[PDB]
């Protein structure tokens, strides 16, 4: 809609002051923050980089909506059956008295 | 499996040849919207938004040339297949969106998490975004679907008209020797009447359908630009 | 002066068109003309007569099978196939012989 | 006079064209076999005994 | 079902047939023909162009253990459910 | 220029010569550009050397800023002389050329030989180094400047229609400066009442707001590659 | 013990129930233009481009319709 | 009903393709 | 030596013949895979540590710089540290074709080379397999032609319940 | 000889390599017995028995293709992790 | 086992079922000439631009009955 | 197996559907003489066009009406 | 005893009463632009701007018909 400009150095609130799941994930918990999501959330929110929500979520779609899709209906694997036909390792091999050509030399 | 066939507009590429040797202004568009994108004066766009006007102009002339005169009894529409119309709007949706990505401006984006701060970012927001971003693709599917729909319905209901005003007209004309004539009489005047509001309608309904099927497009375009202002 | 539309022939400016001016658009053609030529360019043979026939499938004549009958009749005269070998019947010569002095 | 030529020419290869499709040219796979081609093989394999 | 009928193209001229197997082997004898002359170093881009997907593409069904069971392409009939075969 | 048989013979008798008269430019103009980069690396400014990035404040996609990364170097002409900068510019644009060849070249392998023949049929792309006469050089000079001139009316077009369609100017004096620029060239534009378009156009579109297509003309007009 | 039916008339009553959608689209339809009518008594100077917006909305909301035919003709057609 | 069918489905789709490339150029000049 | 003109017949006869597929040539084939996705991954880092390199000083500063993210403390000790490697000694910094170049070429080259030379060591492997798979291969290299057909010619082995065929 | 029972209801409950392997002893039969009739009439076996050797490559083509599975450890984990106890009673109960 | 069947009078429950889509269809119309009456009431000059709105509005909601109608009739006759 | 059956109490169901339809109308009714009561007092001079209006609004009501009637009565006495 | 049973066209009703979904959709849309027409009679200066939230209402409406046609291809074709 309107323009976008990036928020000064600053204008962007403490990490600290960001809040998670639960609560904030201050000292003593900050090594919690990386596993937390809706702390990373907020705080790309904070920091105005929320296009870190929207651009994976996006491309997502896409690469569902145009190849992953097809490849699935396609070429994906289906449930597998009840009765299982399971190999039994024993096609492949050569015949017993078979001469097999020589290797390149 | 390889199909030979051909396009049922051979007929009028012929009158295009012979009525279009020499120049001729243009004055009605179809979709004007897509010349006047810009309405406030001093705004200006450094994307390239004037390059849909080339495709929308041959879309319109070949999708009028095909569904405007398919009005006419036994005129083939040759591209009437659901997955066609689907190939064609993947192809031009795709194109401009991925015309959007390929410039790898992420901020692009941002509006895509709807809402304010104040909203819950997990459980409100992110649940916007994925809603929007799987609205896009179902806008282009809608896009197709309505162009499908509107021609078979339209179509499938002139053909059950006409087959039931040929049978009436045929098998029970002799009315009018008859004592019943004012029945028969009333029933024809009410068959014209039909066949004058569907053929209208049908008329209004394809030219109105190309309109959306454009706007849909343009829509699209224009939810991505920014314009900037002069000084 | 110079234009591309009026000075250009035309395989020129096509190329022009669908590189410089549409090219996002013709890649995305090309892309769905290989999807479509990968995964939707076959036909099975009950689907032909389902469907593949105008009237229907005139299985009074079959042209199915006389198709077939010629591109096989092509294939073993042109490329020198023994079908009386064991793999195709499955059995040796002398007992394909002794089951034809049989029946 | 380049257009109005390139045109004509058009023009008429057209019109044979609509003439033969419209009044010549038999639909394929028709239902008796009196018209029109039921379809055949094509690129089949030529002078390769190994193949099979 | 007969106003059903009338929603097909009407210009219908030829069919022609090919086997996948054929048309294929025919295009990779050209492909090999066209990339096999000296000049044209296996580092080039357009070498690498043309074999290096089709062979990742190869080499991705060949490694593929699937479970359930993917009936033939071009079998003589594909329109019954309860028949895979 | 189209393509022509003699200029075919002309290219193909002077491609050896051409070749090492463009090795030995190039040593020449490495040179060159050595003493200008520790010139530009040593006493330029900070935002010039490191490279400072300027966006669009519309998608945010970085371009070259006039101001800050565009210096003039004022006392250049201690470790480098007028003539050497002259010979650095024509051995850029050969260099370029081909650069772009010989990138085909690698890429198609030995396919690239019928477009070479196309390639030698014309002066449009070969380098100045192919001449070796000063009649060639003229036939040179002329395909140089009918490009120039197939080219630059697309650029002056694109930038003056779509400047006029989407703004106009604040005042008089920057009326007639943005209607005269754009006169034809048989007549005389002064130069005093033509500057206030500058500053006009800054305010719509500065160099690092340059849009592709017109940067393709651009480059067209200078004989530089696009493709 | 297993048993396979196949009724044929039931794709008659699929077809009639994808016709009641038309009821609402109908309905939304004629809510469309009793609003353009309420509006153009109250803005007349917009009255064309009301006009505009409407036939729109109309589109839109017929497209959803057609939608619903379709299915209908693809059971009453197989 | 075709309109629903794939079993010729890119050759059908070659007529809107053949349109795009080769006969718009021409419409465009 | 061009051996992917030579393997593509061979691939393209494995899989119409698929069956026979021994688990030693699926091991080749997912050692395959392996290494593409290998190589795949030291060219990234390859393609990574070059644009890194080539970056310019003030973008350098703009991204290993603050704020920082997370501010576990951590982050920023990493980022102050490669922020002052990479600032210290002098950086050749181009722009346009020239770092597209710098980037690609040698990351392209790699790929390429490596791709080219596990090509050839999957060959080498087929060469050595005691399979029918094995013996098509030498075949193919032998006359230089795809034998189809060839299980069933020298009677590739079978399981137990599929042997009435070859019982001629 | 007899042919093989390839119908819907004996080939519900059949694995995919024996289905196709009766396919292709069925159809080499049919080829055997077309040849044998071909002899015993004296005419040429090409132009009465191309349709039936169309049919065993065909059956050939399709019984090549298909290799059974590796049982292997990702191979029993997802066969596991999908088939498991409630899923086997459901199953079970399910009268379909 | 494989039994087919074929139920005749299915028709008739289809057909009635098309009928009810002219519900919204006439409670549409009806809706429009409602608000048509409130327009002209405040707005009594423009009694006929007002009037063939509604007229236009009445066309286009009688198509869509007239589309569930032919169906109600197919399917009657099927 | 082939199996053809003909129930002969499925002719009253699908009468009962096309009478619901009617509701539609004359719900369609009372809209159109809800909203000209309040005409009228808004602008009681125009008593007299807004009842025609009416009238008219009325009669194309009761025309859906009719036309579903139609079906009610021949799928009841066939 | 245990009898298993497989009616081999019921997927016909049920899509068409997913089918019958859309006339609440239908009917959303025209509230809107009915409420959009009636809107920009009162503030002609913000139209442009009433009409992106008007869209933006359709493509959130719009897309609860898909669902509902989805799950009617999903039986229609099985
Ligand atoms: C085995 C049997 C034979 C068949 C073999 C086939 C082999 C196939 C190989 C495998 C292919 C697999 C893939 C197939 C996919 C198919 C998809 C498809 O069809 O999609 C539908 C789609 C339909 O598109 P459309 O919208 O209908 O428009 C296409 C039209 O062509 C119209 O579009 P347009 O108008 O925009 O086109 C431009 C047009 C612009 O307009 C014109 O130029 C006007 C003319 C139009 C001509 C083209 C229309 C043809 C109309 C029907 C046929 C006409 C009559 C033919 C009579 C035949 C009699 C037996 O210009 C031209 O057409 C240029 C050509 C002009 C030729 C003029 C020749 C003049 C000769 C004069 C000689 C004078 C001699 C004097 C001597 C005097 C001595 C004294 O088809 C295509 O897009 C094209 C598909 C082609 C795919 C490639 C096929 C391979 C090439 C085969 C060539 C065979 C030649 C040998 C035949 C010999 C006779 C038997
Ligand atoms: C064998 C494997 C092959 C692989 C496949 C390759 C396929 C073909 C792709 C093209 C390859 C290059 C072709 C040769 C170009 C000539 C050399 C060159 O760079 O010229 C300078 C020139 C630089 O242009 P610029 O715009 O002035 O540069 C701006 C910079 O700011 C400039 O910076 P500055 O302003 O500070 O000034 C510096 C200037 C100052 O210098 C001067 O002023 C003196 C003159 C220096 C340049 C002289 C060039 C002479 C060119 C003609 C050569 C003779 C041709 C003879 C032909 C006939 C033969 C019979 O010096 C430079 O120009 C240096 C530029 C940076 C070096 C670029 C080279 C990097 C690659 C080489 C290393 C590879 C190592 C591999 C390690 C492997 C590890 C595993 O190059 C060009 O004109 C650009 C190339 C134009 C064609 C582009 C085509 C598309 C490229 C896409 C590549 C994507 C990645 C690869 C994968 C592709 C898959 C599709
Ligand atoms: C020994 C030498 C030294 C060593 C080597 C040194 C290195 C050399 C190499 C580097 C040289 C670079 C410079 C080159 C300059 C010249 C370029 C050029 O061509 O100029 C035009 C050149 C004339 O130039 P000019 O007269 O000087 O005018 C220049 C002006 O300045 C006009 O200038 P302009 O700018 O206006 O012209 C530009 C025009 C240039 O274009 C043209 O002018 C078109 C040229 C062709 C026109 C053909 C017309 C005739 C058609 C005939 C059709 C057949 C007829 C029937 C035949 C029957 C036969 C029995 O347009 C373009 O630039 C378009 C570029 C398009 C790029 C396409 C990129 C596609 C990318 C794909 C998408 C990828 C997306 C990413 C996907 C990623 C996925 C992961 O054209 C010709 O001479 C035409 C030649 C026609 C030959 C005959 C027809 C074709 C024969 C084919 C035979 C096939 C045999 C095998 C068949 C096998 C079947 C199985
Ligand atoms: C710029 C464009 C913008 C515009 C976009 C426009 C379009 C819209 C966008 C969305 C896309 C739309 C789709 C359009 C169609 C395009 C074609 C398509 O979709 O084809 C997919 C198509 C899918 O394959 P497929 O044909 O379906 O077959 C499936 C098979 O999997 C195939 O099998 P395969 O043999 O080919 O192998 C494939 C392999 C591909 O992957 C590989 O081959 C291996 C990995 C490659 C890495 C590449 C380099 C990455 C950077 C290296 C490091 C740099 C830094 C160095 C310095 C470090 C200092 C400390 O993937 C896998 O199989 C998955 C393996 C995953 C292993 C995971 C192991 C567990 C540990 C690691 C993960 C968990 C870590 C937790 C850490 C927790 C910490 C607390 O192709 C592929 O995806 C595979 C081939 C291409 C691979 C390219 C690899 C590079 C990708 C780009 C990376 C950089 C850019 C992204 C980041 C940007 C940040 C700013
Ligand atoms: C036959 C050959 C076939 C080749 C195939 C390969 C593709 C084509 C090859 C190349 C073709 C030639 C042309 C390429 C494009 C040229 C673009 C250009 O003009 O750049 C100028 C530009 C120079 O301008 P500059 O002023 O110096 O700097 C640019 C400014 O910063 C600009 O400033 P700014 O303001 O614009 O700043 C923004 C700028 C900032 O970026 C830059 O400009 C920096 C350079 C790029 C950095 C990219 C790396 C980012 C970090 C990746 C981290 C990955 C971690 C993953 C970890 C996984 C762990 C398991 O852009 C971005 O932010 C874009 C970031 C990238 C986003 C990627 C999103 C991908 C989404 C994926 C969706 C899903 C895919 C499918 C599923 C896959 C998974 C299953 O060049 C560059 O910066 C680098 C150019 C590099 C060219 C590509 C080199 C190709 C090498 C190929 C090697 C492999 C060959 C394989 C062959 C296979 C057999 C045939
Ligand atoms: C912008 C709006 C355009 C509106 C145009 C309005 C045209 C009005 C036409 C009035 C009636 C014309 C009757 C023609 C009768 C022809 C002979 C005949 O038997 O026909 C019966 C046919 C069919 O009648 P039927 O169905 O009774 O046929 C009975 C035949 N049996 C019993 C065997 C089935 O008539 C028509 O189909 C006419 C329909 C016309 C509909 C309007 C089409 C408009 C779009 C095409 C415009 C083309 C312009 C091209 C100009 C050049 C372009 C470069
Ligand atoms: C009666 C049944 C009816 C069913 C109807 C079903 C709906 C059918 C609808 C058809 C019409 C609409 C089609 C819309 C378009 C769909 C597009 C789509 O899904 O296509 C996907 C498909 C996926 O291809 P694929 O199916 O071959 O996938 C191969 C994957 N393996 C090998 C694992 C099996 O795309 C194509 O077919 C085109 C592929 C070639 C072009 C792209 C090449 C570049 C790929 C880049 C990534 C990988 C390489 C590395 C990077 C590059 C290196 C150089």
């Amino acid at each position: 809609g309107e323009l976008f400009v990036r928020p000064k150095l600053e204008e962007i609130p403490p990490a600290d002051q960001c809040r998670g799941f639960f609560g904030p994930l201050n000292d003593s918990l900050k090594f919690l923050r990386l596993l937390d999501i809706k702390w990373m959330m907020n705080r790309a929110v904070a920091m105005r980089r929320e296009y870190l929500i929207a651009t994976p979520t996006l491309f997502t779609f896409i690469w569902m909506f145009t190849w992953k899709g097809a490849v699935i209906y396609f070429w994906g694997d289906r449930a597998p059956p009840r009765r299982m036909d399971w190999n039994t390792e024993e096609t492949g091999r050569l015949p017993l008295g078979f001469k097999p050509t020589p290797a390149p030399l | 499996m390889f199909l030979f066939f051909f396009c049922d507009l051979f007929w009028l590429r012929l009158l295009l040849c012979m009525y279009y040797c020499v120049w001729s202004r243009l004055c009605f568009i179809v979709y004007f919207n897509c010349l006047m994108l810009i309405f406030d004066f001093l705004l200006f766009c450094l994307f390239d938004l004037y390059l849909f006007v080339g495709l929308c102009l041959f879309l319109l002339l070949w999708f009028m040339l095909f569904n405007l005169y398919s009005l006419i009894l036994y005129y083939c529409i040759t591209y009437l297949n659901l997955y066609l119309l689907f190939c064609i709007v993947f192809l031009l949706y795709i194109a401009f969106l991925f015309l959007f990505c390929f410039l790898c401006d992420f901020f692009l984006f941002n509006n895509l998490l709807v809402g304010d701060s104040f909203m819950d970012v997990f459980f409100i927001r992110f649940l916007l975004c994925f809603l929007e971003c799987f609205s896009l693709l179902c806008r282009c599917l809608s896009t197709f679907l309505r162009l499908f729909c509107n021609l078979l319905s339209s179509h499938f209901l002139l053909l059950m008209f006409f087959d039931f005003f040929y049978f009436i007209f045929v098998f029970f004309f002799y009315g009018v020797f008859c004592y019943w004539f004012i029945l028969f009489i009333f029933v024809f005047c009410f068959c014209l009447l039909f066949y004058v509001f569907l053929y209208l309608l049908d008329l209004f309904a394809a030219i109105l359908q190309l309109f959306i099927f454009c706007n849909m497009i343009l829509q699209l375009i224009m939810d991505f630009l920014l314009f900037l202002l002069f000084v | 002066v110079y234009t591309r539309w009026k000075c250009d022939r035309l395989p020129v400016f096509q190329l022009k068109l669908f590189t410089q001016e549409y090219p996002m658009h013709a890649a995305v053609g090309i892309f769905t003309i290989i999807f479509l030529w990968k995964h939707m360019s076959h036909c099975s043979e009950e689907t032909e007569r389902k469907y593949g026939w105008w009237a229907g499938y005139p299985y009074w004549r079959d042209p199915i099978a006389r198709r077939n009958e010629t591109k096989y009749k092509q294939m073993i005269i042109n490329n020198d196939v023994d079908i009386t070998h064991p793999k195709w019947t499955g059995c040796s010569v002398e007992q394909l012989e002794e089951l034809s002095r049989v029946v | 006079e380049i257009q109005s030529r390139k045109k004509y020419f058009q023009t008429l290869g057209y019109l044979v064209a609509f003439i033969y499709l419209y009044f010549l040219m038999p639909k394929e796979k028709s239902f008796s076999g009196l018209s029109g081609p039921d379809g055949h093989w094509i690129m089949l394999p030529k002078g390769r005994p190994e193949l099979f | 079902s007969n106003p059903a009928d009338h929603f097909r193209p009407n210009l219908k001229a030829l069919t022609l047939y090919a086997e996948r197997q054929h048309y294929v082997d025919r295009w990779l004898h050209v492909k090999e023909r066209w990339l096999a002359p000296w000049y044209l170093p296996w580092w080039s881009p357009l070498f690498q162009l043309g074999t290096w997907y089709s062979q990742r593409s190869r080499n991705l069904f060949l490694v593929e253990n699937h479970l359930s069971y993917r009936p033939y392409k071009f079998r003589r009939n594909d329109e019954d459910r309860n028949n895979p075969y | 220029m189209q393509g022509s048989w003699s200029v075919l013979k002309k290219n193909c008798s002077n491609f050896f010569p051409g070749l090492l008269a463009f090795a030995q430019q190039t040593q020449e103009a490495y040179g060159i550009w050595l003493r200008i980069y520790n010139r530009q690396q040593k006493y330029g400014p900070t935002d010039f050397v490191e490279q400072s990035e300027t966006f669009s404040p519309d998608y945010h996609k970085r371009f070259h800023s006039q101001d800050k990364n565009m210096w003039v170097d004022k006392e250049l002409c201690t470790e480098v002389s007028q003539k050497e900068v002259a010979r650095l510019m024509t051995y850029k644009l050969d260099m370029w050329r081909m650069a772009h060849c010989a990138g085909a070249l690698l890429a198609t392998g030995g396919y690239a030989i019928p477009f070479g023949l196309f390639w030698l049929a014309n002066d449009t792309w070969v380098p100045s180094s192919f001449n070796l006469t000063g009649e060639e050089l003229r036939a040179w000079r002329e395909a140089q400047d009918l490009y120039r001139y197939r080219s630059a009316p697309s650029y002056l077009t694109d930038t003056k229609w779509h400047f006029d369609f989407h703004a106009y100017p604040w005042n008089e004096t920057q009326e007639r400066a943005w209607d005269d620029l754009f006169e034809k060239n048989d007549v005389r534009r002064d130069p005093k009442v033509v500057r206030p378009a500058a500053e006009m156009y800054d305010g719509f579109i500065k160099f690092e707001l340059i849009r592709r297509k017109s940067l393709r003309h651009l480059c067209r007009s200078m004989n530089i590659p696009t493709f | 013990s297993t048993v396979a039916i196949s009724v044929q008339g039931l794709h008659y009553v699929g077809t009639g129930l994808a016709a009641i959608a038309l009821a609402g689209v109908g309905l939304g339809i004629g809510t469309i233009f009793g609003n353009l009518l309420v509006a153009c008594a109250r803005q007349p100077n917009l009255t064309k481009m009301l006009f505009n917006y409407a036939i729109l909305g109309f589109a839109l909301t017929e497209a959803i319709g057609l939608f619903a035919l379709m299915l209908a003709f693809l059971m009453l057609f197989s | 009903l075709e309109p629903m069918s794939t079993w010729y489905l890119a050759s059908w789709a070659m007529v809107w393709y053949y349109a795009f490339f080769f006969w718009m150029p021409m419409v465009w000049t | 030596t061009k051996y992917e003109l030579k393997m593509q017949y061979f691939d393209e006869w494995m899989i119409r013949w698929r069956k026979f597929q021994t688990e030693s040539d699926w091991e080749i084939e997912k050692g395959r895979q392996w290494w593409r996705r290998f190589n795949m991954a030291v060219s990234g880092a390859l393609f990574c540590g070059l644009v890194l390199y080539t970056s310019g000083t003030a973008t350098l500063k703009r991204q290993y710089g603050l704020p920082h993210f997370f501010d576990i403390g951590v982050d920023g000790q990493a980022k102050e540290t490669m922020l002052k490697t990479l600032t210290s000694r002098w950086r050749y910094t181009p722009q346009g074709y020239g770092r597209v170049l710098i980037t690609g070429v040698p990351t392209y080259i790699l790929f390429v080379t490596l791709e080219h030379y596990r090509e050839r060591r999957r060959m080498q492997q087929y060469l050595q397999q005691n399979t029918v798979f094995g013996e098509q291969m030498r075949r193919l290299l032998s006359t230089g032609k795809i034998e189809e057909y060839l299980p069933v010619n020298i009677k590739a082995t079978l399981p137990a319940s599929q042997q009435a065929i070859y019982n001629y | 000889f007899h042919f093989h029972d390839v119908s819907n209801d004996a080939i519900k409950g059949m694995p995919p390599s024996e289905a196709l392997h009766k396919h292709l002893e069925n159809a080499q039969l049919a080829h055997r017995i077309c040849l044998a009739k071909a002899l015993k009439a004296g005419e040429p076996p090409v132009e009465k028995c191309a349709l039936t050797w169309g049919e065993v490559l065909i059956r050939y083509q399709a019984w090549s293709e298909y290799r059974p599975p590796f049982q292997d450890s990702v191979a029993q984990a997802k066969y596991k992790k999908y088939w498991s106890k409630k899923r086997q009673e459901e199953d079970d109960k399910n009268p379909f």
